[PDB]
């Protein structure tokens, strides 16, 4: 499908962002998240991977890039650190696309 | 030199055409086949190009329509109509533009046509026509998608050859369209995804930062090209290109970085250097909220440390001015004596300034229902941003900093 | 006609071209007593009411002059900066006009202010209100409408274009009448837009503030409150306007109509306790005037004394016997001599002379009463402890209800007055002697040359003499008006009807009607089960609806296959929700007792 | 006349990106900065100095889309050289291409500065992506500048946009503030004297204020008081310590009154002129006493007891976790029960009493929550402080503090 | 019982008939006083226990005959101050046009009464305290009307908390004189019987009942319904192609942050089936409607009034 190959041809930090979303959803057991918990997991994943420390205005750029397409639908950017982030595609599809 | 600046500034600032295409040959072969199919024969077609922002969808249609226009006995008979979502928001304005670009504003006269399709039928009856619909999803949010339905219905049914190309950056573009217009839509999708690795990114770097072969000052041109070869093979240039590659694989950001590094070049300093790309990468990677919190007064920083303790103790619970003022009072007694011992109105003025910058947000939005105090608000700074900003806060009194650690 | 599935029925007298309507006089006379009397009383009413209205509107113009002098001084000071000025970051001059709590009389207070400005500072003064400016577009639309009236996507540049068209020098003055009610957004946007372009559009704002000036802080933030140069102003007090209008309407002898003590208590209570609105007092006086000239036929004699006696001279027989059966005249003949008893009743020509004599006696009683009242107020205000009252109207009420020296209150003011300093007494008799100066045509000139003699003396024996002088004066001339014959011609005493028309209590009426149906239905309906259905249901609920239904069924069957009693329960419960007693909840079929009384 | 100080790097970067007239610059630059950092001043002086055709538009004045477009197009038609009207964005683009083709404006970068641009995100949705892509849509060598106090990420539309170059105008430190405030020295007195005055003023007011305009205004106001010792002759130019000891207590009084705008500037300069000391003027504050009717007073001090006291305790106080959280809403029946309880005399439920209950709300002394079922209207709140109610209760001889809490 | 069955059982007669027959001519005596106080600049409000409709209608028959008078039904569910402005503007005055706003039409009619005094209008309101005329904007428009000298107004209030409607600014406009008329007639006209415990409910919901059921509900639920109200509004313009779909509704309501899961939307559409709000025509071969049966004009007038 379009969404799976779109996830596969995306950059490194967008894929790490989608992994933060998956792990945070596993922690929460819910389909929505405040952006704060996603960023707090994304910092830990960037530390584990070896990537440098991501600033808030880069993570917001990545999140708004994913929300500009429909891999993810989020609230207007007006509200910050207070967004509701939900996946638009199924979690198993995300794991299939990122496993490669 | 001035001419090098002029050519490369038209390459970077304006999105002016350059000759080569990076990894989009198959997609262009499909697109050019369908445009020559529409123009040469009488077949009517529809295409829905899908790709992220800055991935050259307009590059593909401009170069394809240019080579289509180059073909003999096509140029005299083919008419184009460029319509855009951000300009035309309602279908009557779209109708006005379709009359105006076809140069039939004199022909159409004062007659008011009974139905939209009758107006389009009169327009097209006075020779193929091509309809480039930029921002297709903005057309999709019309009242009942009337223009899209009429365009797809005329392309399917009428004899008059028509190509309807649409451009979107949404992967749910075939879920917004209502059930009749999907049925009228032939499902031809050309996906222009950025499928290129890091050595290909470095190749695009060196291809885009090089002069053309019709440049007059040839002797300067070859040494400029050898300089950009050495720059592309440099280590630190590779490091900043890797840092930009990890964020996105979009060529627009690369053209912004190259424009900044190009703009540093002056008459005295005539060749690019690794430090131009390093400093131009430093300019792009700034953190905005740290720059704002650097600008604050000392008292507003004391208020922010009080808010951070409030969110630390009573976790995920909103606050008003009275709790933050009480915690600040515990500060002005507990650490120091007769220093920072301000009255309530100046503290309220600082808190209202913090609200002006939108570093705090009113949780419930009403119309004058609440007074200035007792109004529940939330902090829009994470704890680690506050620690990083206090870390390099110019001359932050050891007292406030020691409060902040504990 | 009025019952159809639509909500507007308009009846016109069309196809019948007789549009002549009844003159208002025809509505005044609904009876057959005396129509010429009932048409002349309506002219007398209109005359007296126009006089009181004109006197009040002149008085309010006179009172607030002092505030306008300072305010015109401030607006003459402020515009000198524009005369020098090249904005140089000049602020917008504003005046916070702290008005009172009352809202009704403010429409007078601004209007005179408007005229004052149009005479002195500017010819361009416009007033805006919060009710008709919801957003910036409507705000600027009405701004450029009133500015163009004083002399299409309107913008501030279009205002400056009009200004440079008309001037080719004075400021423009915007009065915000109701500061409390404005939206916050239009105030901040108007201040920020106007502040940038004031160097070609001079702007002076007056804020009409009902409460304390802290409201300026509440609506306007500190980033916007620093763009104004603010100066505070305080207006009249409501109490002072009340005492002034009472002194110039009731206590003056110029107007023939008066009001009783209980009517005055009602109008003073609905002011002091509920709202400090003098315009409601003027409404109450107009209503008392209308009921007094509508009820009493012989109130045609309530005029100025020349017209009063020429109206006495020509009367009908029925008006003469109405005079003959007045209770004040009926007790007057009883204390009169035995020959004069038959002399008054048998002959109408003797009666026409006697009523003229009695009315002239009543008028000079009023003149003496009010003059001695002002002098007693001078003694009352001079004393520190303020026993009878602080003001003129409290003293007038307490003397009007009963004799002061009959009450034991007056011994206290005597004993406080008797021990006093010489200089204080010199000031007191100076004040009293300029009261005797103040009212000409005195019938107490002997007291005027007496108080000239005691002032000319200027110890404790003559202090006792002057205190006994005012003591004999206050026994002599202040008496309640009920002890004067023919007093019901110029007095109105209907307290309860006035109280019901002005200050109603529509909850007490419903509660009394439901708890006691016997007051309005005197057919033996209650002493401490036979009632209208609404009463029957109302008594029972004071709450599940089926138990209430069977209780109502039991009661009404005790009162007498019946399906109708359940239908009566449906109607009764439905019409109880229209009066606000039943509210549907979810715990039971229903459970609510929101009346709670 | 027009000097820019401590902004050398920032004006260098703008002059670099503008480049030459024939060259094409960025379609949009987004300048953001903390308050009083010289955004408007530096940009206006730079644009006026280089003699570039440019338009300055404030978005606060243009609360309508038509007003904004009309203002831009009319100012450009005056720069070219009666009245042109444009309702929609498309008509703006057509007429913009029409006015741009004048001989003076064919080949030069035309700037459209948009100051206070955070009010562009509350207007029509197509306006802000339309302006960011104006060089792409119109193709007329146009550059737009957005000046704002708000960081860029808040502006981002949901569907994305042509991302601009984000620039940061940094704050002034203590040295930059001192060498911008002392620059306009008074001609009568010594420059070092005025510099020491700026040194003590910045020494007092740095903690609560880092705004250039407010500090410049406070330096203007307090300067005749500073030089009164040298005028009286008790101290000289070089007796710095005596002057600082004189003005050091007065600066605190100027911080607590003028800085909060309690006492206006004219009354303040009158106080220094006529030698009347400050502290004898009440100011706009401390006038918190309003003369109210008797029943409205008791309604107000009954609604304050209804709002700020729990319903569970209502039995104990009247029939026989703090104030910090705020006012709790109450129903109207509680207001009538408390009102009937506290008043010693009999109260009848007349029309005037309900008119008073619905009047306090209009006078912003009370406030209804819900805004639903106005006739029933049970919900109400109390918006006044402890001191106002305590004063009113003292007037009618009622002990409010016994009833508030144990 | 039924509301129609309530209409059929009208057999009952009042017990105290002769006793209540003297309470009508007693109030009929005061008619000349009421008319005179109308001409002198006062207005009359009637407060009582029974229905004042018959008294006001007798007042129309006896006195206000040779005048251009207007009768207004507050008790009618489909009434608004916009309608009374139209009724003043189009037939009483000979204007035939459309006005931009209610305030712009109110200022036109106010100005029309300013330049001419030959017009006199009598404006009766049978209930001034009904739900449609409860708004502060509504009473502000009526207060702007009644304060002129060429127009007169008699109104009656029934609710126990009617004095909350008027404050000191608004009761300055109305020169009220409060007259008690405590007749004992039953509320046969003003009791609609709709949303009562009579189980029978007739036709589409009136706007008052639609608002009353919709206010005591989750704000997210008000949004979810507004979506279909606005959709059905833009779809109903021709009878062709009418009908929403449930997967399409899940798409539209997931785009917005209203519903989290499909089971939540199913639970929501059953809650709308509970109050007879939604008509589920799912399983229809053409399209799975999920439409609303409420009239379209009522839906527009609800959405404009909702906030
Ligand atoms: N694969 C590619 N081949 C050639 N040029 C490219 C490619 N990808 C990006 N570019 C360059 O990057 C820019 C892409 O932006 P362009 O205006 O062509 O379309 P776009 O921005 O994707 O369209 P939209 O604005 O609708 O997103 C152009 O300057 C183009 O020259
Ligand atoms: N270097 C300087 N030299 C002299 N004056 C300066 C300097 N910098 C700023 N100013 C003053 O600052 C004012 C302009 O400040 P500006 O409006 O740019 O602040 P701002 O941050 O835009 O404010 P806001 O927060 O209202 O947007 C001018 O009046 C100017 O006199
Ligand atoms: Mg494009
Ligand atoms: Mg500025």
């Amino acid at each position: 499908s379009s969404y799976i190959t779109a996830i596969k041809n995306s950059s490194v930090l967008e894929q790490s962002f989608l992994r933060a979303i998956l792990a945070e959803f596993r922690r929460s057991g819910l389909e929505e998240a405040t952006f704060q918990q996603i960023y707090s997991q994304h910092v830990a994943l960037c530390r584990m991977e070896g990537l440098p420390y991501p600033t808030m205005s880069e993570t917001m750029a990545v999140c708004s890039h994913l929300g500009s397409c429909r891999l993810l639908l989020v609230e207007p950017s007006r509200n910050d650190l207070l967004l509701r982030v939900r996946l638009n595609v199924s979690q198993d599809d995300v794991l299939y696309a990122l496993k490669d | 030199l001035s001419q090098v600046q002029r050519i490369l500034r038209e390459r970077f600032c304006r999105q002016s055409p350059h000759s080569n295409l990076f990894g989009v040959q198959v997609q262009y072969k499909h697109l050019s086949e369908l445009l020559k199919r529409t123009a040469l024969h009488g077949e009517s077609n529809s295409v829905l190009i899908i790709g992220p922002r800055g991935s050259g969808k307009t590059m593909l249609i401009n170069h394809a329509l240019k080579e289509l226009m180059e073909i003999e006995e096509v140029s005299e008979n083919v008419l184009q109509v460029h319509l855009n979502g951000l300009l035309q928001i309602n279908d009557k304005i779209a109708l006005k533009e379709i009359t105006r670009q076809l140069n039939l504003e004199n022909v159409v006269g004062d007659k008011v046509f009974g139905s939209f399709a009758e107006n389009l039928s009169f327009l097209l009856e006075a020779c193929p026509v091509i309809f480039i619909l930029d921002e297709f999803d903005l057309f999709a949010h019309h009242k009942n998608q009337t223009l899209l339905y009429n365009l797809f219905d005329i392309s399917q049914s009428a004899q008059t050859p028509i190509a309807v190309i649409g451009l979107t950056c949404r992967l749910d573009i075939l879920e917004l369209l209502e059930k009749r217009v999907k049925s009228r839509f032939s499902h031809r999708q050309i996906h222009l995804m950025n499928s290129f690795g890091f050595p290909q990114y470095v190749k695009i770097f060196k291809e885009q930062l090089s002069l053309p072969a019709e440049f007059p000052d040839k002797v300067f041109a070859e040494k400029w090209n050898e300089n950009v070869q050495y720059l592309s093979e440099d280590r630190s240039v590779q490091e900043v290109l890797q840092k930009h590659f990890n964020i996105s694989k979009n060529l627009r950001s690369l053209h912004m970085l190259l424009m900044l590094a190009l703009n540093r070049v002056t008459a005295s300093h005539p060749f690019m250097t690794a430090v131009d790309l390093m400093e131009a990468s430093q300019l792009c990677s700034m953190d905005s909220k740290a720059n704002i919190v650097h600008g604050l007064s000392v008292l507003e920083i004391c208020l922010i440390i009080a808010m951070k303790h409030l969110n630390d103790i009573y976790e995920e619970e909103p606050f008003n001015f009275q709790m933050v003022y009480n915690e600040f009072q515990k500060f002005v007694q507990r650490k120091a004596h007769s220093v920072y011992n301000f009255e309530k109105p100046v503290v309220m003025k600082a808190f209202e300034h913090l609200q002006q910058l939108e570093l705090i947000k009113p949780m419930e939005r009403t119309s004058g229902n609440s007074q200035r105090e007792y109004q529940l608000m939330k902090l829009l700074l994470d704890n680690t941003q506050i620690m990083n900003a206090l870390q390099k806060y110019p001359n932050c009194p050891t007292d406030v900093r020691q409060w902040a650690t504990s | 006609t009025s019952s159809m599935s639509k909500g507007c029925f308009v009846f016109k007298p069309n196809s019948k071209k007789r549009k002549i309507s009844l003159p208002i006089e025809d509505y005044f006379n609904k009876g057959k007593n005396e129509p010429e009397d009932s048409k002349l009383r309506f002219e007398t009413y209109q005359l007296i009411w126009q006089q009181m209205k004109s006197e009040n509107e002149r008085l309010q113009e006179e009172l607030n002059k002092n505030l306008f002098d300072n305010l015109i001084e401030f607006l003459q000071k402020s515009h000198s900066g524009f005369q020098k000025n090249q904005i140089k970051l000049r602020e917008i001059p504003t005046a916070a006009l702290v008005l009172g709590v009352n809202v009704t009389d403010h429409d007078l207070t601004f209007g005179s202010l408007t005229e004052a400005l149009q005479n002195n500072v500017t010819p361009y003064v416009v007033s805006l209100q919060a009710k008709d400016c919801p957003d910036m577009k409507h705000f600027l639309q009405k701004l450029i409408s009133q500015l163009m009236d004083c002399c299409t996507h309107y913008s501030m540049d279009s205002l400056s274009s009009w200004y440079m068209t008309v001037t080719q020098s004075p400021p423009v003055v915007v009065i915000l009448k109701d500061m409390e009610s404005f939206a916050t957004k239009v105030l901040q946007d108007f201040i920020i837009i106007s502040s940038q372009h004031l160097h070609e559009f001079p702007l002076i704002l007056i804020f009409g503030i009902a409460t304390s000036p802290i409201i300026i802080h509440r609506l306007l933030p500190h980033a916007v409150s620093s763009l104004l140069c603010i100066e505070l102003f305080q207006s009249l007090s409501c109490k002072e306007h009340l005492t002034t209008v009472l002194d110039k309407l009731l206590l003056t002898t110029q107007f023939p109509f008066k009001i009783n003590e209980k009517v005055l208590q009602v109008l003073t209570n609905i002011f002091l306790y509920h709202d400090f609105s003098v315009q409601n007092f003027i409404k109450g006086l107009q209503l008392s005037l209308l009921e007094h000239f509508y009820s009493q036929p012989l109130s045609v004699l309530c005029c100025n004394l020349p017209e009063a006696k020429r109206r006495i001279n020509f009367l009908s027989n029925n008006q003469c016997e109405n005079i003959r059966r007045l209770p004040s005249f009926r007790r007057y003949v009883e204390k009169q001599a035995s020959e004069k008893q038959v002399a008054l009743l048998t002959n109408e020509r003797y009666l026409k002379e006697e009523t003229q004599l009695l009315l002239e006696n009543l008028h000079v009683y009023h003149m003496n009463y009010f003059l001695v009242l002002r002098c007693l107020h001078k003694f009352t205000s001079s004393l520190p402890k303020y026993p009878l009252g602080r003001q003129i109207r409290e003293l007038y009420c307490t003397c009007l209800e009963k004799n002061i020296w009959d009450s034991e209150e007056y011994a206290s003011v005597l004993q406080l007055l008797r021990m006093l300093a010489k200089d204080e007494l010199m000031t007191i008799l100076e004040k009293c002697f300029k009261v005797f100066k103040s009212y000409c045509e005195n019938h107490l000139g002997s007291t005027a040359k007496r108080i000239e003699e005691f002032l000319a003396q200027f110890f404790e024996v003559l202090r006792e003499n002057v205190v006994n002088f005012i003591d004999c004066l206050v026994r002599e001339y202040l008496l309640p008006p009920e002890t004067q014959p023919l007093h019901e011609v110029v007095y109105f005493s209907a307290a309860h009807a006035l109280r019901e028309h002005l200050n109603a209590a529509p909850r007490i009426a419903l509660h009394t009607a439901l708890n006691n149906p016997y007051y309005y239905l005197k057919n033996e309906a209650l002493k401490s089960n036979i009632a209208p259905d609404i009463c029957i249901a109302y008594k029972l609920h004071l709450i599940n609806l089926v138990d209430w239904s069977e209780a109502f069924a039991t009661v009404v069957t005790a009162a007498e296959m019946n399906e109708i009693i359940h239908a009566r329960f449906i109607r009764a419960v439905s019409e109880l929700e229209l009066l606000g007693f039943i509210k549907p909840t979810k715990q039971k079929t229903d459970h609510v007792a929101r009346l709670t009384w | 006349e027009n000097v820019v100080l401590c902004r050398e790097s920032q004006v260098s970067i703008l002059q670099s990106l503008f480049g030459e007239r024939h060259h094409f610059s960025f379609p949009s630059i987004f300048i953001y900065g903390h308050t009083a950092s010289g955004k408007t001043y530096v940009t206006q002086t730079l644009l006026k100095t280089l003699e570039l055709p440019h338009v300055f538009v404030n978005c606060v004045e243009c609360f309508t889309l038509r007003l904004l477009l009309e203002q831009i197009l009319n100012k450009l038609n005056h720069l070219s050289s009666t009245e042109i009207t444009c309702e929609t964005f498309n008509d703006f683009v057509r007429l913009f291409k029409q006015v741009t083709t004048a001989e003076n404006l064919k080949d030069q970068t035309v700037y459209i500065v948009l100051d206070k641009a955070e009010y562009l995100r509350d207007m029509e949705a197509n306006l802000l992506p339309g302006f960011l892509r104006l060089q792409e849509l119109a193709d007329r060598n146009v550059t737009v500048l957005f000046l704002s106090e708000i960081v860029w990420e808040k502006f981002r539309p949901n569907t994305g946009c042509f991302e601009p170059f984000v620039l940061y105008f940094p704050d002034y430190s203590i040295g930059n503030l001192q060498k911008i405030l002392s620059h306009d020295h008074p001609p009568e007195y010594s420059a070092d004297f005025y510099a020491a005055y700026i040194n003590i003023l910045l020494g007092v007011f740095y903690t609560v204020c880092r705004d250039l305009k407010e500090l410049r205004h406070l330096a203007v106001l307090n300067f005749p008081k500073y030089c009164e010792p040298v005028v009286k002759g008790e101290a000289s130019e070089r007796d710095t310590r005596k002057l600082w000891r004189n003005i050091e207590p007065h600066l605190k009084k100027a911080m607590q009154t003028v800085y909060l705008r309690e006492i206006s500037s004219s009354q303040w300069e009158k106080l220094q002129k006529d030698d009347t000391d400050p502290g004898q003027l009440k100011g706009l504050s401390a006038h918190t006493h309003v003369e109210l009717p008797y029943y409205s007073k008791f309604i107000l001090i009954a609604a304050y007891l209804a709002s700020y006291n729990p319903a569970r305790t209502d039995k104990r106080f009247f029939l026989k976790s703090n104030h910090l959280l705020g006012p709790k809403p109450f129903p109207l029946d509680r207001l009538l029960a408390i009102l009937y309880s506290i008043v010693d005399s009999r109260v009848a439920p007349t029309a005037n009493i309900f008119s008073q209950i619905t009047s306090l709300v209009t006078l912003q002394l009370l406030t209804l929550v819900g805004h639903d079922d106005q006739l029933d209207g049970p919900k109400y709140k109390c918006t006044v402080s402890l001191d106002f109610i305590r004063a009113i209760a003292r007037t009618v001889n009622f002990d409010i503090i016994k009833y508030l809490y144990d | 019982d039924q509301q129609t069955l309530r209409n059929l059982l009208s057999k009952v007669s009042p017990s105290f008939s002769a006793e209540l027959k003297q309470l009508n001519q007693q109030y009929e005596k005061l008619f000349h006083k009421w008319m005179l106080q109308l001409h002198l600049g006062f207005n009359i409000v009637l407060y009582g226990l029974g229905s004042k409709r018959d008294l006001l209608e007798r007042f129309r028959t006896t006195m206000l005959q040779d005048s251009i008078h207007v009768v207004i039904n507050g008790f009618f569910p489909g009434i608004s101050v916009k309608s009374v402005l139209n009724s003043i503007t189009e037939e009483v005055l000979d204007h035939m046009g459309t006005f931009r706003s209610i305030l712009d039409q109110l200022d036109w009619i106010v100005n029309k009464f300013k330049e001419d005094s030959s017009l006199e209008l009598f404006l009766l309101i049978h209930n001034l305290d009904s739900q449609m005329l409860r708004g502060e904007k509504s009473q502000q428009i009526i207060g702007q009307l009644s304060s002129l000298h060429n127009i007169y107004l008699i109104a009656s209030i029934d609710h126990l908390n009617a004095p909350l409607m008027w404050d000191h600014a608004k009761q300055s406009l109305f020169n009220w004189l409060w007259y008690e008329t405590t007749t004992y007639s039953p509320y046969t006209e003003e009791t609609s019987y709709e949303n009562s415990l009579l189980v029978k409910q007739s036709g589409s919901l009136p706007l008052s009942s639609l608002t009353h059921v919709l206010r005591s509900l989750t704000p997210n639920a008000r949004g979810i319904f507004r979506l279909l109200i606005k959709y059905q509004l833009d779809n109903q313009d021709n009878p062709s192609y009418i009908g929403l779909s449930f997967q399409d509704f899940y798409q539209q309501c997931r785009e917005a942050f209203l519903v989290n899961s499909d089971l939540t939307l199913r639970a929501q559409l059953t809650e709308f089936r509970d109050h007879k709000l939604i008509r589920t025509k799912k399983g229809t071969d053409g399209v799975e409607y999920l439409l609303i049966p409420v009239d379209n004009g009522t839906l527009t007038d609800f959405l404009e009034k909702e906030e």
